[PDB]
């Protein structure tokens, strides 16, 4: 399932780059990992000529130094800094602003210890905010700066290759691209599939023209043994990402397939590879995207923990608790994953509950082990 | 037993109490509750109108009406 | 008794319920007035409330009996629906809700939060807005405004007073008296002071706690001054939780008293010696009412800044709680001065010191005459599958005839393009339409229609084609859809029927094709098609599914229709939706195979799917003829096309 999900994807991106004269790929922080292992068996294999290299970040590491001139008003829109807020934590998070130093702008904030419209719209209103804000960003940048400079080779023509998102991370990443080289710089990112044209520097190839939404393989990537890339710091008088690590157990799993099926995949007699590449690829995606029910998007993928599981089942009771989608999605990801996973007694409670709760309708049938069916032991 | 005419408009006579559907499909959603043909008054049809099997419905400037022999006669 | 009013609103307020109680009292030999309600309940409520017998509801045995024959129907808006057994001649007196110099109605257009709703309310109702409502105008600068922002009529114009700021005075009609609801009797204060202030929409902290943080020191600074502070604030400020927690910790207060909204503080007004005000309407009700002592608190100056308020609003400016406080304990506040009173009296009631009185008002009323004008109606039209179709019937047809071009032309193709193209290109085009769709912030639009040039760039440049590549591809497929035309006959000759019987019409479609592609497709199925306006997606970027491209077309034309047909194939975008928007709709089936045919054409490959369409699509074209052109029996149909196929 994951080779056929991201193996094939590289191999057409390898490829294209190749034919665009890119001559290095650059693979961005935790997304990059088993892209990057991938692209590298790929090229031993086939004896491609292109480099490879691993670059460091994140949206937190990178959004804040991205601010050169001017806080992006997309900070302030559904998809900014204050969205995704849970807790009073969260908006503190959010706000880049400990909790004394903001309620000290925002008495009205104090309360709540829609409303994240209104909250968007007071930090949009004061000017000074968006000062500090860029202030803040101009003394975080130099760290971005200094590694950009000193991991980025700026005089050859370079690609980075990344899986899933709007394309706004890439935005400020090439804002940041511009000004540690003090030029306008062409970064183009490779994705499975964008909701974006083309924007000043950035520029974007697509694998999928489908509309497709490819945050179902967050969990996969969210094995990679380290956490997400907080800031940089200095040592050696060299920058370098804090990388807090976690187990490798599932990392070296994972990895250890994805190369097996590299090997596998390329030693395949295909008379046209960019077009089984292409077809592999849409039938993989349209299957693990619409097949909820699976044995092993069940028995697996669901249960890879993301720490709790991203769509786990679920029990009488939980659903007893819930009265809206808001309160179920706190306990799964995936419903329909969840409800094929789920007893028959839960699946018939949900759909008691969903015709008036404003649920989504369950439209599959338990899961049905097809291989190793029954305890093995 | 449906009543139509390749040539629009024409007149049909109300057999009985119709109503009026705003959609070929004659689905509830879609019938009138606001006003209905009277039993025993006449309206003109400007079309005629299939659905994807066999039944044609009699439109008018208010809405389909069946075309069923019961119901409706040509004038 | 020789006329007959009913007066209707959704509470018991108003011009409607000030003018039905005056009515009640000094019209009883004249008129029969009833009072409307919408349900039960209301007629429930406001008679053990109030008492009165005179109380119906809408669709009650009373209402049913009523506006069969009624003579009067006074109301407080352009109604959202009027009863369907409403008299043909009634008189709509629509005693308005207020005066200002805000933009209402028509004049909200599409970016209005009621956008739907007023769509709705108009193409059900113009007739009646147009031939039936008269208007009450208070001054000829809100006469003017209220024309220049609603479809009424300037002939059946009433000009007076409202209602509700001339009936409850002094001498006038009470249905509770003040001093039951207030701590103390009204001259149990030095004076009293109302606040109305205005939903502000963003509000991190409730609209009340930002206005009135702290209530004890305005308790204090109160009672040092013995003034009795009437708190009324807008209708969904009451729904926040600080709100109830102030009203509950001054519950039984000297001082501070919660207006209780179940009593309609208009009546009060006479008793009102200062009333702290924003930017609401009231203001004006207030100085109609009697009232001279005014404190504009608008701490919130800044945001409506930068944009005159300053010339037509009274009241000392007080923009902090603090300020409010030192003006409250100071006691400086003089009446409004003679001039500016006589400046805004004349420039907002005019019409009032004309001696205008409430049984001046019903004269002007009833002595009016209805003179209608018939209207015409507007009637739109689909334009695939409802005015033209394809000689292949399917839309993939199409992409199939592109594909075989392509491999057919001699210039090289990816064989993923080729192979795949039916898949390619439509999911490709799901592609830009979902773009468009999470692209709205990034474009600063609502409108998220696409275009065939949108498909072929997407489809460029993430499979790196040449432009000889693309262009071959894109001309294919516009000259195939070209070709591919055909005109369904009978319902463009009844749409020129239409048009030729005085009614307008036009062509509303979703389609990314270009507005000349589209043309020339109109012109091929039928020239006189090439005269019709136009409405189409791609061009204008709202599109029938979503309902906005209807609401566009209500906006832009000088709606003047009696009635919008809309005739359709698709019962979502001509038919669920434009019924949702108050429109008629004649929906009728797409055409599609049968059992055989759909086989037929499913079993083949590349190679034999498009003469497949053809076949197919030649045997539709029979059994149709057959049974709905020369009308034979089941047998016999059934005879021929088995014979035939
Ligand atoms: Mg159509």
């Amino acid at each position: 399932y994951v080779g056929a999900s991201f193996v094939p994807y590289i191999n057409w991106a390898i490829k294209d780059a190749i034919k665009r004269g890119y001559e290095t790929i650059y693979f961005i922080s935790r997304d990059g990992h088993f892209l990057k292992q991938i692209a590298d068996k790929i090229i031993e294999i086939r004896g491609y000529n292109v480099k490879t290299k691993y670059i460091y970040g994140s949206r937190k590491a990178w959004r804040l130094p991205s601010f050169i001139t001017k806080v992006d008003d997309e900070t302030f829109w559904q998809f900014g800094n204050f969205v995704g807020m849970d807790s009073f934590e969260d908006l503190v998070k959010a706000s880049y602003l400990s909790e004394s130093e903001l309620l000290s702008l925002f008495p009205e904030f104090e309360s709540l210890r829609e409303i994240a419209e209104n909250i968007r719209k007071i930090f949009k209103n004061s000017p000074a905010y968006h000062e500090k804000v860029l202030a803040i960003a101009a003394e975080k940048r130099k760290m971005v700066r200094q590694y950009i400079q000193q991991e980025i080779n700026p005089k050859e023509k370079f690609a980075f290759v990344e899986f899933w998102g709007r394309g706004y991370t890439q935005d400020t990443f090439g804002r940041l691209l511009n000004d540690a080289f003090g030029k306008e710089v062409k970064n183009p990112f490779y994705y499975v599939r964008s909701f974006t044209d083309d924007m000043g520097t950035s520029v974007r190839h697509n694998f999928i023209l489908a509309p497709q939404n490819f945050s179902f393989f967050e969990p996969i990537f969210a094995q990679t043994p380290y956490d997400s890339i907080p800031d940089y710091y200095e040592e050696k008088g060299r920058i370098e990402p804090i990388i807090n690590h976690r187990d490798r157990s599932v990392s070296d799993l994972i990895s250890e397939g994805l190369l097996k099926f590299t090997e596998d995949y390329l030693a395949l007699n295909t008379q046209d590879e960019d077009y089984f590449d292409a077809a592999l690829s849409q039938f993989n995606y349209q299957y693990q995207l619409n097949t909820p029910n699976d044995q092993f998007i069940c028995n697996v993928f669901s249960e890879l923990k993301d720490e709790k599981p991203y769509a786990p089942a679920l029990t009488l009771k939980q659903l007893e608790s819930i009265t809206s989608k808001q309160e179920l999605d706190k306990l799964t990801q995936s419903i329909p994953i969840s409800l094929s996973k789920s007893d028959v007694k839960v699946i018939d409670y949900y759909n008691k509950i969903q015709k008036n709760y404003n649920l989504p309708a369950y439209n599959s049938t338990p899961m049905r082990k097809a291989y190793a069916v029954n305890p093995l032991e | 037993q449906y009543v139509w005419s390749t040539q629009v408009p024409f007149r049909v006579l109300s057999l009985k109490q119709n109503s009026f559907y705003l959609d070929v499909s004659f689905a509830e959603t879609t019938k009138r509750k606001d006003i209905f043909l009277k039993e025993l008054n006449e309206i003109d049809v400007i079309a005629v109108d299939w659905l994807k099997g066999g039944v044609p419905r009699l439109l008018t400037e208010h809405g389909y009406i069946t075309a069923h022999k019961d119901w409706v006669k040509k004038s | 008794v020789d006329k007959t009013w009913l007066f209707g609103s959704y509470a018991w307020q108003g011009n409607p319920k000030a003018l039905f109680l005056y009515m009640l009292v000094n019209c009883k030999e004249t008129h029969e007035c009833w009072w409307v309600a919408d349900n039960e309940e209301s007629m429930k409520s406001i008679k053990k409330s109030t008492g009165l017998k005179n109380i119906t509801f809408t669709d009650s045995e009373k209402a049913k009996e009523l506006f069969p024959h009624a003579d009067v129907y006074v109301t407080e808006n352009f109604r959202e629906s009027y009863p369907v057994y409403m008299n043909e001649n009634i008189k709509v007196f629509n005693t308005w809700h207020g005066v200002g110099l805000k933009h209402i109605e028509l004049a909200l257009g599409m970016n209005s939060v009621l956008a739907e709703s007023i769509v709705r309310k108009y193409v059900r109702n113009y007739d009646i807005y147009k031939n039936n409502v008269l208007f009450l105008t208070t001054s000829q600068a809100m006469e003017d405004h209220f024309l220049e922002d609603m479809a009424i009529s300037k002939e059946l114009i009433i000009r007076g007073k409202y209602p509700r700021n001339a009936v409850y005075g002094p001498n006038g009609i009470h249905t509770y008296d003040i001093n039951t609801l207030l701590p103390k009797n009204k001259s149990q204060y030095s004076q009293t002071i109302l606040f109305c202030p205005t939903y502000r929409i963003g509000a991190i902290q409730g609209v009340l706690n930002s206005l009135l943080p702290d209530f004890a020191k305005l308790e204090e600074v109160c009672r040092h001054k013995n003034q009795l502070f009437i708190v009324k604030v807008h209708p969904f400020m009451k729904k926040d939780n600080y709100f109830a927690e102030m009203s509950e910790k001054y519950k039984d207060s000297e001082y501070i008293l919660f207006w209780n909204d179940d009593y309609d503080i208009y009546e009060a007004f006479n008793s009102i010696d200062l009333a702290i005000i924003d930017y609401s309407s009231i203001f004006y009700d207030l100085l109609d009412a009697g009232v001279e002592k005014f404190i504009r608190y608008v701490p919130d100056l800044d945001e409506y800044q930068n944009d005159d308020y300053a010339d037509l609003t009274e009241g000392r400016i007080v923009k902090s709680f603090q300020q409010l406080l030192n003006c409250l304990d100071n006691a400086n506040i003089k009446i409004i001065s003679t001039k500016r009173k006589q400046y805004l009296m004349d420039y907002f009631f005019g019409f009032k010191k004309e001696n205008k009185s409430m049984e001046s008002l019903i004269a002007d009323v009833d002595n009016c005459q209805l003179q209608p004008k018939s209207l015409k109606e507007l009637h739109t039209f689909d334009i695939f599958d409802t005015l033209i179709r394809r000689s292949t019937l399917r839309p993939f047809s199409i992409f199939d005839y592109v594909r075989d071009k392509a491999k057919a032309s001699g210039i090289k193709f990816p064989l993923a393009l080729t192979e795949n193209w039916i898949n390619v290109r439509n999911r490709a085009e799901h592609d830009v339409r979902d773009i468009m769709r999470k692209t709205t912030f990034e474009r600063q639009s609502d409108k998220i229609e696409i275009t065939l040039d949108d498909i072929y760039t997407r489809l460029q440049k993430n499979l790196l084609l040449t432009d000889e590549q693309t262009d071959f591809l894109k001309q294919a497929e516009i000259e195939a859809e070209i070709a591919h035309v055909e005109p369904i006959q009978k319902r463009i000759n009844y749409l020129f029927s239409l048009k030729a019987k005085g009614h307008d019409v036009a062509m509303a479609s979703d389609m990314y094709l270009p507005e000349d592609v589209i043309y020339k497709m109109l012109d091929r199925a039928d020239t006189r098609l090439r005269e019709i306006p136009l409405y189409l997606s791609s061009t204008i970027g709202y599109q029938k599914s979503t309902g906005k491209l209807y609401q566009h077309i209500f906006f832009d034309l000088d709606y003047q229709y009696s009635r919008w047909t809309h005739y359709g194939d698709n019962k979502h975008a001509d038919g669920s939706v434009p019924r949702r928007l108050g429109i008629q709709t004649a929906v009728h089936d797409i055409d599609d195979f049968i059992p055989f045919e759909n086989a037929m054409v499913n079993a083949m490959d590349n190679y034999n799917r498009y003469p497949a369409y053809q076949l197919a699509t030649k045997m539709h074209r029979y059994r149709t003829q057959l049974v709905q052109e020369n009308g034979f029996g089941n047998t016999l149909f059934e005879t021929k096309y088995y014979n035939y196929a």
